[PDB]
């Protein structure tokens, strides 16, 4: 077939980032190590400080939605009742 | 063809051929690179290359001798050769210059002459040699925290900070009377030479040297050190292997004579009768390979070394070797393994029986050491004619099925891939 047009990923051999020198890895065998050493110190310190460095970005959006819902919700409440009898027709015209 | 061991308070070993035309005697310390701490590591380099200094060469020269020494895991050796009838010159030389005298050695110019030239050589072996330093770094990586995991050069962080006391201190523990052998080869009577020992009362310390405390351990590891501005990728490949003094040690060799070594250049190369070579030759999967099977006193290592242009493909070229090696388990066939017997006794015959005294007096020396006596050429042919198909499949039943690997590779190697990918290849989902 034709060739293609030009991307920005290759494949394995000529993947298509920058030339690497000096750099050393190292690893084990799974079949070498210790099976499931994460429920503690994970649950201790891990899975509590990776969502409370986040926790304000999600809670001041959701403090400021659930105020507004919830003042909406008591006004119509008063509206329909006995007593927002006179406010019902003021603010229907 | 006979060898002769005496001891009289030193174990003396002779090799006579009354055909060869020099002679070749020294001593074989049973000390080598894994008696080592990461500390000292390269002092046993240094002591070689003090042994092979100028000065200490000249006296020789003048006398008509030369001078060799080697390095290994387990021992090293110091081997003065002459001609036939002035062996009693060179047996003088090994006792004023190696075992009365040591100071005239290790003075303070001779030391820091030698000190140079030994950390320039270990910088061009580290940017220059890529096969022989990539199966360095398998022994580190499959032996690590451990006295089988050491380089035997030593390494340019460790041997700038040895001094001359550190050479002392080495000499002190290992240079003992209970951790040498003298050998003797070529064209040289076992009764003249224990007579010229004997007319002198040579001893060189009486005591027992240092226990180490941790054994050899294999694991499964890999270490992979990329380097893109080399134009080939280089890559070993082992488990865990045979020791010295195995029932299966001659079982291990054979098994990596069946698939043998190859080089793409050679047109009698490529008529070999080894099925692997059907696959790498479709596409070009490499320039050469070799097996091998690799011992020590405690433990050893069986797999294939391989250097290729075609970095696109690495991944087929692990898979198809890979492949070929279960079927060591499954189904080897009857004349694979007649093959592989033939051809492991013309390479066992060629490595013993070469025409160089200094290649004898060093495979002579280690086998002393560790078994006491040396197994002939005879009776190792007796051993290889007797195994069978079934002790084949037994043997890579236990050893190379569904087992750990260790992995070493530099270059190009972005193509190579990672661990859980070529551990799986250890077995088939078939059998």
């Amino acid at each position: 077939g034709p060739p293609s047009g030009k991307t920005y990923m290759g494949w394995w051999g000529h993947m298509g980032g920058p030339k690497q020198k000096g750099i050393t890895s190292y690893a084990v065998s799974p079949y070498a190590q210790k099976p499931l050493q994460g429920i503690f110190h994970n649950a201790v310190f891990n899975s509590f400080r990776r969502f409370k460095s986040q926790f304000l970005y999600v809670l001041i959006p959701a403090g400021i939605y659930w105020y507004w819902w919830k003042n909406g919700n008591e006004y119509n409440e008063f509206l329909y009742s006995k007593a927002g009898r006179e406010e019902l027709e003021r603010v229907n015209v | 063809a006979e060898v002769t061991q005496l001891s009289n308070g030193i174990v003396v070993a002779t090799e006579h051929n009354p055909s060869a035309h020099t002679a070749s005697v020294g001593v074989v310390f049973g000390s080598g690179a894994a008696n080592e701490n990461p500390y000292n590591n390269g002092v046993s380099n240094l002591w070689k290359n003090i042994f092979l200094s100028k000065e200490n060469s000249a006296v020789a020269a003048k006398e008509g001798l030369a001078l060799s020494s080697n390095i290994s895991r387990d021992f090293q050796s110091y081997i003065v050769s002459s001609l036939p009838g002035s062996t009693d010159k060179s047996l003088d030389f090994l006792n004023q210059s190696f075992i009365q005298q040591k100071a005239n050695l290790l003075s303070s110019s001779n030391f820091e002459a030698t000190k140079k030239s030994v950390l320039k050589q270990v910088q061009d072996f580290e940017e220059n040699d890529h096969p022989n330093r990539v199966l360095e770094h398998l022994h580190s990586t499959a032996f690590q925290n451990t006295p089988l995991s050491l380089p035997t050069r030593g390494t340019l962080e460790s041997l700038e900070n040895l001094v001359v006391a550190d050479l002392e201190s080495f000499a002190n523990n290992h240079f003992l009377n209970s951790n040498a052998v003298v050998v003797g080869t070529g064209n040289i009577k076992h009764e003249d030479l224990v007579n010229s020992i004997e007319s002198k009362n040579l001893s060189l310390q009486t005591g027992t040297k240092p226990v180490l405390k941790k054994k050899a351990a294999f694991l499964g590891s890999e270490v992979r050190l990329r380097d893109d501005t080399l134009p080939k990728a280089w890559i070993s490949l082992a488990v865990e292997g045979e020791p010295v003094n195995s029932p299966n040690y001659f079982v291990a060799k054979l098994a990596a004579q069946i698939f043998g070594s190859y080089n793409a250049f050679e047109p009698a190369s490529r008529l070999q009768g080894i099925k692997l070579l059907d696959n790498i030759q479709e596409y070009q999967l490499c320039d050469n390979f070799n097996h091998f099977s690799l011992s020590y006193k405690d433990s050893g290592l069986w797999g294939f070394s391989t250097a290729t242009r075609n970095v696109t493909m690495i991944d087929d070229l692990i898979h198809f070797t890979l492949k070929q090696w279960n079927r060591l388990t499954i189904s080897v066939t009857d004349t694979e393994v007649e093959r592989a017997k033939s051809l492991l006794k013309l390479q066992l015959g060629q490595l013993y029986e070469s025409g160089n005294p200094v290649n004898d007096a060093n495979l002579l020396g280690a086998e002393v050491l560790i078994k006491g006596s040396k197994l002939s050429l005879g009776e190792a042919f007796k051993k290889i004619d007797a195994i069978t198909v079934k002790d084949v499949k037994a043997w890579a039943g236990k050893r190379l099925w569904d087992q750990d690997i260790a992995i070493a590779g530099t270059g190009q190697i972005e193509g190579l891939l990672d661990y859980m990918r070529i551990r799986s290849d250890m077995s088939m989902m078939r059998w």
